[PDB]
């Protein structure tokens, strides 16, 4: 099995006072890899659950001014393989450590850009928003109609959409719409079901 | 429709 | 012309890799 | 609601200091109870502000444990973060490395690993007709395989209502009272097993 | 309590009444 | 039935004051 960065977070950044920085790291690899973020210098510590192709993107939102430089490592994991990149964010030269205040726009911080699988196999595309207040997830489909919980499909507790026993009709561009009072964010997960 | 995906997929996969 | 053939069928895997 | 209450309380509190007995495997446990489905998250180090999601009924008691399987080069602080809705609590453990070692520091113990279930729900209370997702999260090398047992103790089969996901989570739908009981997660790999019971109680109604 | 609730379903309201 | 002291256990954490 393989794993490669398709998008890599920059190795150094400079913060700007009053600004909100979103670090973005994405990868493509076999059998649903999973991206995870951790801050600080760590050698090789381990997490978090040990129980087809997929391209998955995930981002980290720095929404409060830094008091010292920090490193954010984005960790990719599928099966035996494991890959990592780090970004070091310098604080600006000009309240630090205080999350910016009041309503914030949704930003979708975890989605899958492209998903390939074999028919008859159940797939679960994820939408993890980061937004204040807490946003609402509505799922569009391949022909852009709101999802109905038919038991064909189910939108889960976490916003993840579960498409059971995929078939050809199902192939296409699925979209996640996260909305709160101060705006929206949207992301499309392709789906392509290959056959045995 | 699906046109771009495979090419976009294509570069990465091989 | 992968899309025309492979997407349309649509193809499965090894066929896709063959393209690539 | 509302402005609250949304609550969160510590059922099992990680100890403030541990000593890593040489070539030990230390598993730190924090367990907490509160409204909604809380989430436990682990991070190492001292941090000010923090970042979990964010994509926002029921009362849940959740357990989560962190497994250190390698000898430490220096002291380390392991912090467990709990966040349901707008609440957040955290507890911290500082784990001293042993005085002397015959092992390489910061090298994961090599070998087979018996499964450890690291993330489970001890008690799950939600209203009838609500859908629940119970978790089993294992940390076993080789990779373990999850079998779920219901209150009767009969194995679980894919169907309407009960359904077992790729994550190992068991998802029960449009719950009735017929479902009330104790549910068991068996995680088994080539070297052994560990087990978890998730008490569930559907509440009613209103009606 | 247990007898009150376990034998039949209990309301969220009903459970609170039990709290001391 | 099965709930038994599961409820009791839950309540003691759950309320302000426990039994």
């Amino acid at each position: 099995d393989w794993l490669k960065f398709t998008k890599t977070p920059p190795t150094k950044l400079q913060q700007a006072d009053g600004a909100t920085i979103e670090i973005v790291c994405e990868m493509m690899g076999s059998q649903v890899p999973s991206i995870q973020w951790v801050v600080g210098h760590l050698p090789r510590s381990e997490l978090d659950d040990l129980d087809a192709i997929v391209r998955v993107r995930s981002s980290h939102i720095i929404d409060h001014v830094l008091s010292e430089a920090r490193t954010y490592t984005c960790v990719g994991r599928t099966g035996s393989k494991t890959i990592y990149a780090s970004t070091v964010v310098h604080p600006p030269r000009s309240t630090p450590e205080k999350t910016y205040p009041g309503a914030q726009k949704p930003r979708i911080i975890y989605t899958e850009k492209t998903h390939l699988d074999l028919m008859g196999s159940n797939i679960q595309l994820p939408c993890r928003v980061h937004a204040r207040p807490r946003a609402e997830i509505t799922w569009l489909n391949n022909e852009n109609k709101e999802i109905v919980q038919g038991h064909r499909h189910r939108v889960l507790a976490n916003g993840d959409l579960l498409i059971s026993e995929i078939k050809w009709e199902d192939m296409g561009n699925y979209k996640c719409i996260a909305r709160n009072v101060v705006g929206k964010d949207t992301a499309d997960t392709f789906v392509y079901p290959v056959l045995n | 429709a699906c046109g771009p995906a495979l090419m976009d997929m294509l570069r990465v996969a091989c | 012309g992968v899309v025309d053939s492979c997407c349309r069928n649509s193809c499965s895997f090894s066929t896709l890799r063959a393209y690539c």
